[PDB]
């Protein structure tokens, strides 16, 4: 069979590294159009959804325990923020035909056998009754369950305990007085305000819930707009209908309500902020039906049960959470210290997320952009509810781990209160029994009910070869997966072991490889040998390892933990971004760059190293959580004028902020089309942040102040070149070197 | 609610 091919390749001789790999489709899955029923490019399972770090399964422990690849899932059920975009197909008859033993669900793989009277099950080959319903101008093979790996259905009534729920909302927010001077309530208000509409709201079922917190819990009553404000306070901490209100028939009140907040706590003196007791006001005003509770703050809780300082409380609140399916959002945002590293714990484990905002103020016309811009995406966001995911494999392949947020303690099944849109997922398998079959099959469950008052079923069916050759299970790796699995077990080693020890980890991945490659496979002098489909790995376990999420030397405890959060649920795309970035070289740019073919056409990819950055020359860097616009020192003062209207480049725009427009230069709207390109995502609610640095010249003046602040830039955006020696770590050319000399004899 | 998705 087509079984692809073991492409040798010594990574010495691949330097600067061909980056336009990180942009390529994993291997192929050889799956002969006999093993599916109606062959499509349909019919098995696209990357998109899921993605095996073994394209060609090992057909055996002994042969998957040689190889020193992990085997894992990257798997992603949603693609957009918005469900009406590209969406699978979906079923509505309600026919739903499963194995009678395993419960899988009928799909491209399954065999007719004795004239299509009866199926054989392609995950543990029972034989199953085909429904005579599934032969009613169509036949069976018209079926999407058939036809497609990645479909959906309309769960019938007993796939529903009790009736699908509304979507409810519980702003839990700070208004104690840091929050007030901040500015963070103002721009929280106000991005309600200009996004009520933006909420989704399918079944005109939404509900909308309001909490203001300082020392106390502030409520308010809502009267149907139809029946034309009541603020309860509570300072007893240690203690419905009105309160979780209908958004469509309380409208305007809504609007009325979020419209008077600010001019309420105005004057608020009050440094205290309850977390705690707040939490559990909002939990039990939706406990009842289930929801989310989006929190916003930028004050440490610092009163009443939870208060952290300088918990497991939270913890046990995620426990009950589970219970009545209810997540929990977070938005921190503070000059101050947040503890990211423990209330981290309240998104991840409901399925939430946590956002964090370093540094944020008011004062800075950019910080409020960044929070309002992402807040309003993240509220826009379609998600489910009750929902919960499950992956079977065929006879031999089992589930052992489970990684990314939402709630799982002994079982193969994952719970989310919420399914968000924007997070991803992983599945570590494992082999037990020899695999038989030249095939072996993952099916990915979704139980949930849609923010449509719906209960759906969305499946997701892959197919994989099998094979006992080395070779072969090597050609078929996916870096891209393999780099994401060992990026969560690095979060893990970190958030439960220790920083050091997760480097330890990742810098093994790579030697375990490098080494096993060797020994397994067998002219030449002295190369590092390795495959053209792995080509890509030890550069970004390397990369990684340069990561603020797992760095040597000094990194803020909120800083560390929000990006360790961001790594372990970032959609592989993403996430392999975060940890290579992708870097323009603006000045040179091709005259296609900077405009449109209303999509606009983005230069080719350099390499992550400061050797290219001519000091003469114009970079811009993406790192998915900013962009930062470095113009080399000796810039002429033509370019200089092009980008920010004057030719003297000291006087350039310093830190964060936008690029102005300078009319008559197409150059520089070429620039700013380029910078809104990389910031329209439909399928995360990041808003990256410009920040603009200087590189040095020849004969640089004197602006001490300046220095400092400018000093501080050139380095971030320098420690972003991962490519390059940072401090006390090695480049990636010496990596190279260092793991040849470690693999040797 | 892993009952109803095994619908065993
Ligand atoms: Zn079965």
């Amino acid at each position: 069979r087509p079984m692809n091919q073991l492409y040798p390749i010594d990574l010495l001789t691949e330097l600067p590294p061909p980056i336009t790999d990180l942009t390529l489709p994993p291997p192929p899955l050889v799956i002969p159009p006999e093993r599916m029923l109606v062959p499509s490019e349909l019919s098995n399972a696209s990357p998109d959804y899921i993605r095996s770090t073994l394209n060609a399964v090992p057909k055996n422990s002994s042969l998957l325990k040689k190889s020193k690849l992990p085997f894992g899932l990257v798997i992603r059920p949603y693609q957009h923020l918005y469900d009406d975009i590209d969406p699978p197909p979906l079923n509505e008859d309600g026919l739903i035909v499963r194995c009678r033993r395993c419960r899988s669900y009928m799909n491209p793989f399954v065999t007719f056998i004795e004239q299509g009277r009866r199926w054989r099950c392609n995950f543990c080959r029972l034989a199953n009754d085909v429904p005579m319903q599934m032969d009613q101008p169509k036949s069976r093979y018209d079926r999407n369950e058939i036809k497609c790996a990645v479909m959906e259905y309309m769960a019938p009534k007993e796939y529903t305990l009790r009736q699908p729920p509304p979507a409810t909302y519980c702003f839990l927010i700070d208004v104690s007085q840091s929050s007030i001077k901040s500015g963070l309530l103002a721009t929280t208000i106000n991005t309600l305000l200009q996004n009520l509409d933006s909420i989704p709201n399918h079944d005109e079922r939404t509900r909308i819930s309001i909490l203001c917190v300082d020392n106390a819990i502030h409520y308010f009553k809502i009267p149907l707009d139809s029946e034309n404000i009541n603020m309860m306070d509570i300072a007893d901490l240690e203690e419905p209908n009105s309160m979780v209100v209908s958004l469509k028939a309380c409208r305007q009140n809504i609007e009325t309500l979020l419209t008077k907040i600010p001019q309420i706590f105005q004057s608020n003196l009050i440094t205290n902020f309850a977390l705690g007791p707040a939490l559990k006001s909002a939990y039990h005003l939706i406990g009842g039906v289930g929801g989310k509770i989006i929190v916003v703050s930028g004050t440490l809780p610092n009163l009443g049960i939870g208060k952290l300082q300088r918990d497991s409380f939270y913890k046990n609140f995620t426990i009950d959470c589970s219970k009545v399916q209810i997540t929990v959002d977070l938005f921190l945002a503070s000059e101050d210290y947040m503890d990211v590293a423990s209330l981290s714990n309240l998104s991840r484990f409901t399925a939430g997320q946590t956002h964090f905002y370093p540094g944020f103020s008011g004062k800075n016309p950019n910080d409020i952009v960044k929070f309002s811009t992402e807040f309003a995406k993240h509220i826009s966001m379609d998600f489910c509810m009750e929902t919960v995911m499950r992956a079977r494999g065929s006879t031999g392949l089992r589930m052992s781990r489970f990684y990314g947020h939402f709630f799982n303690r002994s079982s193969d099944l994952c719970a989310f209160s919420t399914m968000p849109r924007d997070q991803s997922y992983l599945f570590e398998v494992n082999v037990d029994e020899s695999i038989m079959a030249d095939y072996c099959y993952v099916q990915v469950a979704v139980l949930l009910s849609l923010n449509n008052s719906q209960r759906r079923i969305r499946i997701i069916t892959l197919a994989m070869p099998t094979t006992e050759s080395l070779a072969e299970v090597y050609a078929s790796a996916d870096q891209l997966a393999i780099a994401s699995f060992y990026n969560s077990k690095a979060v893990e080693k970190a958030l439960n072991s220790s920083l050091d020890d997760a480097r330890v980890l990742i810098n093994k991945s790579v030697q375990d490889i490098l080494a096993t490659y060797k020994k397994e496979i067998v002219a030449g002098g002295a190369p590092l040998r390795l495959c053209a489909n792995l080509r890509m790995f030890p550069l970004l376990m390397h990369s990684l390892t340069k990561h603020m999420a797992f760095r040597s030397g000094i990194v803020p405890s909120d800083h560390r933990a929000s990006a360790l959060n961001n790594l372990e649920s970032l959609p592989l795309k993403y996430l392999i971004k975060n940890i290579y970035p992708d870097v323009y070289s603006l000045h040179d740019m091709a005259d296609e760059a900077g405009l449109p073919v209303g999509t606009i056409v983005l230069p080719q990819p350099i390499n992550a190293t400061s050797s290219l950055f001519e000091r003469y020359g114009l970079y811009l860097i993406d790192n998915g959580n900013e962009l930062f616009l470095w113009m080399g020192g000796d810039a002429v003062p033509a370019l200089v004028f092009d980008v920010f209207g004057t030719q003297d480049i000291f006087d350039i725009p310093i830190g964060k902020q936008e690029i102005p427009v300078v009319e008559n230069s197409e150059f520089n709207q070429r620039v700013r089309n380029i910078i809104n390109q990389l910031r329209n995502h439909d399928d995360v609610i990041t808003y990256q942040s410009l920040y603009i640095v200087r590189g040095a010249s020849l004969s640089e003046p004197v602006n001490h102040a300046s220095a400092r602040e400018v000093a501080t830039l050139r380095l971030w955006a320098s420690s972003t070149l991962v490519e390059d020696k940072i401090l006390n770590n090695e480049s990636y050319r010496e990596f190279l070197q260092i793991m040849k000399a470690r693999i040797s004899k | 609610l892993a009952s109803l998705e095994s619908q065993s």
